[PDB]
Protein backbone atom coordinates (compact mmCIF):
# COMPACT_ATOMS: atom_id res chain seq x y z
CA UNK A 1 0.00 0.00 0.00
CA UNK A 2 1.39 2.92 -1.15
CA UNK A 3 0.02 6.75 -0.81
CA UNK A 4 1.89 9.15 -3.41
CA UNK A 5 1.09 13.00 -3.11
CA UNK A 6 1.33 15.37 -5.75
CA UNK A 7 0.38 19.07 -6.24
CA UNK A 8 1.96 22.87 -6.09
CA UNK A 9 4.07 23.71 -3.34
CA UNK A 10 3.17 27.36 -3.33
CA UNK A 11 -0.52 28.98 -3.16
CA UNK A 12 -1.02 32.68 -3.28
CA UNK A 13 -4.13 33.97 -0.26
CA UNK A 14 -7.65 33.32 -1.44
CA UNK A 15 -6.72 30.83 -3.84
CA UNK A 16 -7.20 27.28 -3.83
CA UNK A 17 -5.31 24.86 -2.72
CA UNK A 18 -5.69 21.32 -4.80
CA UNK A 19 -3.59 18.48 -3.93
CA UNK A 20 -3.80 14.90 -5.35
CA UNK A 21 -3.42 11.36 -3.54
CA UNK A 22 -3.19 8.53 -5.82
CA UNK A 23 -3.27 4.82 -3.77
CA UNK A 24 -1.36 2.30 -5.46
CA UNK A 25 -2.12 -0.94 -2.95
CA UNK A 26 -5.81 -0.41 -1.81
CA UNK A 27 -8.57 0.72 -3.80
CA UNK A 28 -10.70 4.11 -2.48
CA UNK A 29 -13.82 1.93 -3.05
CA UNK A 30 -12.55 -0.04 0.15
CA UNK A 31 -12.69 1.50 4.01
CA UNK A 32 -12.32 5.08 4.28
CA UNK A 33 -9.81 7.46 3.06
CA UNK A 34 -8.55 10.88 4.87
CA UNK A 35 -6.43 14.50 4.79
CA UNK A 36 -4.62 15.57 7.64
CA UNK A 37 -2.16 18.47 7.80
CA UNK A 38 1.07 19.24 10.51
CA UNK A 39 1.07 23.36 11.12
CA UNK A 40 4.65 24.20 11.56
CA UNK A 41 4.08 24.04 15.68
CA UNK A 42 3.88 20.21 15.54
CA UNK A 43 0.05 20.21 15.78
CA UNK A 44 -1.57 18.13 13.77
CA UNK A 45 -5.39 18.82 12.40
CA UNK A 46 -7.44 16.16 10.78
CA UNK A 47 -9.05 18.09 7.84
CA UNK A 48 -12.01 14.94 6.86
CA UNK A 49 -12.32 12.08 4.84
CA UNK A 50 -14.13 10.48 1.91
CA UNK A 51 -15.40 7.06 2.32
CA UNK A 52 -15.51 4.30 0.40
CA UNK A 53 -19.24 4.75 -0.69
CA UNK A 54 -18.04 8.57 -1.56
CA UNK A 55 -19.68 9.92 1.44
CA UNK A 56 -17.30 12.61 3.02
CA UNK A 57 -16.84 14.30 6.81
CA UNK A 58 -15.28 17.94 6.60
CA UNK A 59 -14.07 19.05 10.13
CA UNK A 60 -16.23 22.41 11.47
CA UNK A 61 -12.77 24.55 11.97
CA UNK A 62 -12.69 24.19 8.49
CA UNK A 63 -15.99 26.17 7.88
CA UNK A 64 -17.18 25.13 4.51
CA UNK A 65 -13.75 26.03 2.77
CA UNK A 66 -12.86 22.05 2.20
CA UNK A 67 -13.81 19.87 -0.23
CA UNK A 68 -12.23 16.14 -1.01
CA UNK A 69 -13.06 14.67 -4.44
CA UNK A 70 -12.33 10.98 -5.11
CA UNK A 71 -11.90 9.63 -8.87
CA UNK A 72 -12.86 5.91 -8.10
CA UNK A 73 -11.67 4.91 -11.75
CA UNK A 74 -8.03 5.96 -11.33
CA UNK A 75 -7.30 5.41 -7.56
CA UNK A 76 -7.14 8.95 -6.78
CA UNK A 77 -8.50 11.51 -4.59
CA UNK A 78 -7.91 15.15 -3.74
CA UNK A 79 -8.18 17.56 -1.70
CA UNK A 80 -9.40 21.30 -2.18
CA UNK A 81 -8.89 24.18 0.23
CA UNK A 82 -10.77 27.70 -0.55
CA UNK A 83 -9.89 31.22 0.02
CA UNK A 84 -6.52 30.03 1.45
CA UNK A 85 -5.02 32.37 3.87
CA UNK A 86 -1.25 32.18 5.79
CA UNK A 87 -3.10 30.30 8.28
CA UNK A 88 -3.45 27.03 6.14
CA UNK A 89 0.44 27.00 5.98
CA UNK A 90 1.30 23.19 7.00
CA UNK A 91 2.35 20.08 5.39
CA UNK A 92 -0.80 18.00 4.21
CA UNK A 93 -0.84 14.17 4.65
CA UNK A 94 -3.37 11.21 2.53
CA UNK A 95 -3.56 8.46 4.97
CA UNK A 96 -5.36 5.40 5.47
CA UNK A 97 -6.99 4.53 8.80
CA UNK A 98 -7.75 0.69 8.73
CA UNK A 99 -10.63 -0.98 10.29
CA UNK A 100 -8.69 -3.88 11.61
CA UNK A 101 -6.57 -1.38 14.16
CA UNK A 102 -10.35 0.40 15.08
CA UNK A 103 -8.95 3.34 12.24
CA UNK A 104 -5.79 3.95 13.36
CA UNK A 105 -3.41 5.01 10.45
CA UNK A 106 -1.24 2.53 9.38
CA UNK A 107 -0.10 4.54 5.30
CA UNK A 108 0.61 8.15 5.17
CA UNK A 109 1.42 9.72 2.11
CA UNK A 110 4.92 11.27 1.78
CA UNK A 111 3.24 14.53 2.11
CA UNK A 112 3.50 18.05 0.61
CA UNK A 113 4.32 21.31 2.40
CA UNK A 114 2.33 24.29 1.49
CA UNK A 115 3.36 27.50 1.47
CA UNK A 116 1.38 30.60 1.09
CA UNK A 117 3.26 33.77 0.17
CA UNK A 118 0.83 37.28 0.79
CA UNK A 119 3.16 38.86 -1.58
CA UNK A 120 1.86 42.47 -0.98
CA UNK A 121 4.37 44.28 -2.37
CA UNK A 122 2.61 46.59 -4.68
CA UNK A 123 3.27 49.60 -3.55
CA UNK A 124 7.29 48.48 -3.23
CA UNK A 125 7.39 47.20 -6.22
CA UNK A 126 6.00 49.21 -8.17
CA UNK A 127 9.37 52.18 -8.41
CA UNK A 128 11.25 49.63 -10.79
CA UNK A 129 12.31 49.08 -14.26
CA UNK A 130 11.98 45.42 -15.08
CA UNK A 131 15.27 45.32 -15.36
CA UNK A 132 16.02 46.26 -12.12
CA UNK A 133 13.42 43.72 -11.20
CA UNK A 134 15.28 40.71 -12.97
CA UNK A 135 18.69 41.89 -11.41
CA UNK A 136 16.15 41.89 -7.92
CA UNK A 137 15.67 38.36 -8.96
CA UNK A 138 19.13 37.13 -9.02
CA UNK A 139 20.05 38.74 -6.12
CA UNK A 140 17.58 35.87 -4.05
CA UNK A 141 20.81 33.49 -5.36
CA UNK A 142 23.64 34.64 -3.83
CA UNK A 143 21.60 35.33 -0.61
CA UNK A 144 19.83 31.46 -0.57
CA UNK A 145 23.16 30.00 -1.58
CA UNK A 146 24.52 31.93 2.19
CA UNK A 147 21.76 30.27 4.13
CA UNK A 148 21.99 26.39 2.74
CA UNK A 149 25.80 26.96 3.29
CA UNK A 150 25.08 27.67 6.56
CA UNK A 151 23.26 24.96 7.32
CA UNK A 152 25.67 22.61 5.39
CA UNK A 153 28.48 23.37 7.82
CA UNK A 154 26.51 24.04 10.94
CA UNK A 155 26.17 19.67 10.11
CA UNK A 156 29.71 19.50 9.87
CA UNK A 157 30.52 20.67 12.65
CA UNK A 158 27.60 18.39 14.37
CA UNK A 159 28.63 15.59 12.89
CA UNK A 160 32.35 15.94 13.77
CA UNK A 161 32.28 14.46 17.21
CA UNK A 162 30.59 11.40 15.65
CA UNK A 163 33.45 10.98 12.68
CA UNK A 164 35.88 11.55 16.08
CA UNK A 165 34.20 8.51 17.68
CA UNK A 166 34.32 6.22 15.04
CA UNK A 167 37.97 6.20 14.21
CA UNK A 168 38.71 5.82 17.97
CA UNK B 1 -17.01 19.25 21.78
CA UNK B 2 -13.97 17.73 20.42
CA UNK B 3 -11.33 15.36 22.44
CA UNK B 4 -7.98 17.26 23.10
CA UNK B 5 -5.50 15.09 23.79
CA UNK B 6 -2.36 16.48 25.68
CA UNK B 7 1.24 15.17 25.79
CA UNK B 8 3.62 15.51 28.78
CA UNK B 9 6.31 16.32 28.80
CA UNK B 10 6.25 18.29 25.48
CA UNK B 11 9.95 17.63 25.24
CA UNK B 12 12.22 14.97 27.41
CA UNK B 13 15.78 14.19 26.91
CA UNK B 14 17.09 11.05 28.18
CA UNK B 15 20.32 9.16 27.94
CA UNK B 16 20.99 5.44 26.17
CA UNK B 17 19.55 2.72 28.10
CA UNK B 18 17.39 4.69 30.51
CA UNK B 19 14.09 4.07 30.40
CA UNK B 20 11.50 6.73 29.42
CA UNK B 21 7.58 7.53 30.35
CA UNK B 22 5.75 10.13 28.42
CA UNK B 23 1.77 10.17 29.05
CA UNK B 24 -1.36 11.04 27.32
CA UNK B 25 -4.38 12.54 29.02
CA UNK B 26 -7.70 12.80 27.39
CA UNK B 27 -10.57 15.88 28.02
CA UNK B 28 -12.91 12.42 28.49
CA UNK B 29 -12.99 8.88 28.66
CA UNK B 30 -11.86 6.90 24.96
CA UNK B 31 -12.02 3.25 25.20
CA UNK B 32 -8.26 1.68 24.92
CA UNK B 33 -9.22 0.41 21.41
CA UNK B 34 -9.10 4.08 20.01
CA UNK B 35 -6.22 5.55 21.39
CA UNK B 36 -3.11 5.07 19.33
CA UNK B 37 0.44 6.61 19.16
CA UNK B 38 3.26 7.51 16.09
CA UNK B 39 6.40 8.14 15.86
CA UNK B 40 7.79 10.93 13.68
CA UNK B 41 11.50 11.48 12.50
CA UNK B 42 12.29 15.01 10.49
CA UNK B 43 12.02 14.37 7.03
CA UNK B 44 9.60 11.16 7.04
CA UNK B 45 6.00 10.56 7.27
CA UNK B 46 4.46 9.63 10.86
CA UNK B 47 4.70 5.84 11.45
CA UNK B 48 1.87 3.88 13.26
CA UNK B 49 3.95 2.74 16.57
CA UNK B 50 1.26 1.35 18.61
CA UNK B 51 -2.49 0.87 17.95
CA UNK B 52 -5.23 -0.01 20.71
CA UNK B 53 -3.51 1.36 23.83
CA UNK B 54 -1.52 -1.99 23.99
CA UNK B 55 -0.29 -3.15 20.22
CA UNK B 56 2.87 -3.07 18.84
CA UNK B 57 2.86 -2.33 14.82
CA UNK B 58 5.10 -4.40 12.87
CA UNK B 59 8.53 -3.63 13.15
CA UNK B 60 8.11 -1.62 16.43
CA UNK B 61 10.93 -3.23 18.72
CA UNK B 62 9.78 -4.69 21.97
CA UNK B 63 11.64 -2.40 24.11
CA UNK B 64 8.23 -0.32 23.51
CA UNK B 65 5.14 -0.49 25.38
CA UNK B 66 2.65 0.87 26.17
CA UNK B 67 -0.94 0.98 28.61
CA UNK B 68 -3.81 3.10 29.44
CA UNK B 69 -7.45 3.50 29.96
CA UNK B 70 -9.61 6.07 29.95
CA UNK B 71 -8.64 9.45 30.34
CA UNK B 72 -5.20 8.40 30.87
CA UNK B 73 -2.04 6.27 28.72
CA UNK B 74 1.03 6.54 28.29
CA UNK B 75 3.83 4.85 26.19
CA UNK B 76 7.03 3.53 27.93
CA UNK B 77 10.69 2.70 26.02
CA UNK B 78 12.31 -0.13 28.77
CA UNK B 79 16.44 0.62 27.46
CA UNK B 80 16.32 3.43 24.65
CA UNK B 81 18.67 3.76 21.58
CA UNK B 82 20.05 6.51 19.92
CA UNK B 83 17.36 5.98 17.24
CA UNK B 84 14.51 6.24 19.09
CA UNK B 85 14.99 9.97 19.24
CA UNK B 86 11.90 11.23 17.35
CA UNK B 87 8.67 12.78 18.13
CA UNK B 88 5.96 10.40 19.25
CA UNK B 89 2.29 11.26 19.28
CA UNK B 90 -1.36 10.26 20.65
CA UNK B 91 -4.24 10.22 18.84
CA UNK B 92 -7.90 8.70 19.42
CA UNK B 93 -9.38 7.41 16.52
CA UNK B 94 -13.25 7.64 18.06
CA UNK B 95 -14.94 10.94 18.07
CA UNK B 96 -14.70 13.25 14.61
CA UNK B 97 -12.57 15.13 14.20
CA UNK B 98 -9.86 12.58 14.96
CA UNK B 99 -7.26 14.64 17.00
CA UNK B 100 -3.53 14.22 17.46
CA UNK B 101 -1.42 15.09 21.09
CA UNK B 102 0.64 18.04 20.88
CA UNK B 103 3.69 15.58 20.50
CA UNK B 104 6.44 14.21 22.75
CA UNK B 105 9.97 15.19 21.15
CA UNK B 106 11.98 12.58 23.06
CA UNK B 107 16.02 13.69 22.02
CA UNK B 108 19.18 12.30 23.33
CA UNK B 109 20.55 14.08 26.75
CA UNK B 110 24.02 15.12 26.11
CA UNK B 111 24.59 13.50 22.86
CA UNK B 112 26.45 16.33 20.80
CA UNK B 113 29.97 15.85 22.57
CA UNK B 114 32.62 13.95 22.09
CA UNK B 115 33.35 13.36 25.99
CA UNK B 116 29.85 11.41 25.95
CA UNK B 117 29.58 9.93 22.11
CA UNK B 118 32.83 8.04 22.16
CA UNK B 119 31.01 5.81 24.75
CA UNK B 120 28.55 4.24 22.13
CA UNK B 121 28.91 1.30 20.05
CA UNK B 122 30.31 1.86 16.67
CA UNK B 123 26.90 0.65 15.29
CA UNK B 124 24.90 3.58 17.06
CA UNK B 125 27.55 5.94 15.91
CA UNK B 126 27.28 5.52 12.43
CA UNK B 127 23.63 5.01 12.38
CA UNK B 128 23.57 8.35 14.25
CA UNK B 129 25.57 10.11 11.95
CA UNK B 130 23.00 9.62 9.11
CA UNK B 131 20.10 10.24 11.12
CA UNK B 132 21.55 14.60 10.70
CA UNK B 133 20.91 14.07 7.06
CA UNK B 134 17.13 14.22 6.98
CA UNK B 135 17.60 17.11 9.41
CA UNK B 136 19.72 19.29 7.47
CA UNK B 137 17.43 18.16 4.32
CA UNK B 138 14.49 19.75 6.12
CA UNK B 139 16.80 22.16 7.00
CA UNK B 140 17.77 23.45 3.11
CA UNK B 141 14.42 22.34 1.87
CA UNK B 142 12.58 25.42 4.18
CA UNK B 143 15.09 27.52 3.18
CA UNK B 144 14.17 26.87 -0.84
CA UNK B 145 10.55 27.28 -0.24
CA UNK B 146 11.40 30.79 1.56
CA UNK B 147 12.29 32.33 -1.20
CA UNK B 148 10.33 30.39 -4.04
CA UNK B 149 8.11 32.91 -1.72
CA UNK B 150 10.16 35.75 -1.96
CA UNK B 151 10.77 35.03 -5.68
CA UNK B 152 7.05 35.71 -6.49
CA UNK B 153 6.15 39.15 -6.26
CA UNK B 154 8.83 40.28 -8.46
CA UNK B 155 7.73 37.69 -10.96
CA UNK B 156 4.86 38.69 -10.39
CA UNK B 157 5.80 42.69 -11.10
CA UNK B 158 8.21 41.57 -14.11
CA UNK B 159 4.94 40.13 -15.81
CA UNK B 160 2.47 43.86 -14.99
CA UNK B 161 4.18 45.24 -17.70
O1 LIG C 1 -18.68 1.92 10.07
C1 LIG C 1 -18.27 2.68 10.93
N1 LIG C 1 -18.00 3.96 10.69
C2 LIG C 1 -17.52 4.83 11.76
C3 LIG C 1 -16.60 5.84 11.10
C4 LIG C 1 -15.56 5.15 10.23
C5 LIG C 1 -14.14 5.60 10.57
C6 LIG C 1 -13.94 7.08 10.28
N2 LIG C 1 -12.55 7.44 10.58
C7 LIG C 1 -12.07 7.19 11.80
C8 LIG C 1 -10.75 7.51 12.13
C9 LIG C 1 -9.95 8.10 11.16
C10 LIG C 1 -8.51 8.47 11.49
O2 LIG C 1 -8.23 8.11 12.85
C11 LIG C 1 -10.48 8.35 9.91
O3 LIG C 1 -9.71 8.93 8.94
C12 LIG C 1 -11.80 8.01 9.63
C13 LIG C 1 -18.66 5.54 12.44
O4 LIG C 1 -19.48 4.85 13.09
O5 LIG C 1 -18.74 6.78 12.34
O6 LIG C 1 -18.09 2.17 12.27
Amino acid sequence: VKLQQSGPSLVKPSQTLSLTCSVTGDSITSGYWNWIRKFPGNKFEYLGYISYSGRTYYNPSLKSRISITRDTSKNQYYLQLNSVTTEDTATYYCSRPYYRYDYAIDYWGQGTTVTVCSGSDYEFLKSWTVEDLQKRLLALDPMMEQEIEEIRQKYQSKRQPILDAIEA
Amino acid sequence: MDIELTQSPAIMSASLGEQVTMTCTASSSVSSSYLHWYQQKPGSSPKLWIYSTSNLASGVPARFSSSGSGTSYSLTISRMEAEDAATYYCQQSWKAPYTFGGGTKLEIKRGSDYEFLKSWTVEDLQKRLLALDPMMEQEIEEIRQKYQCKRQPILDAIEAK
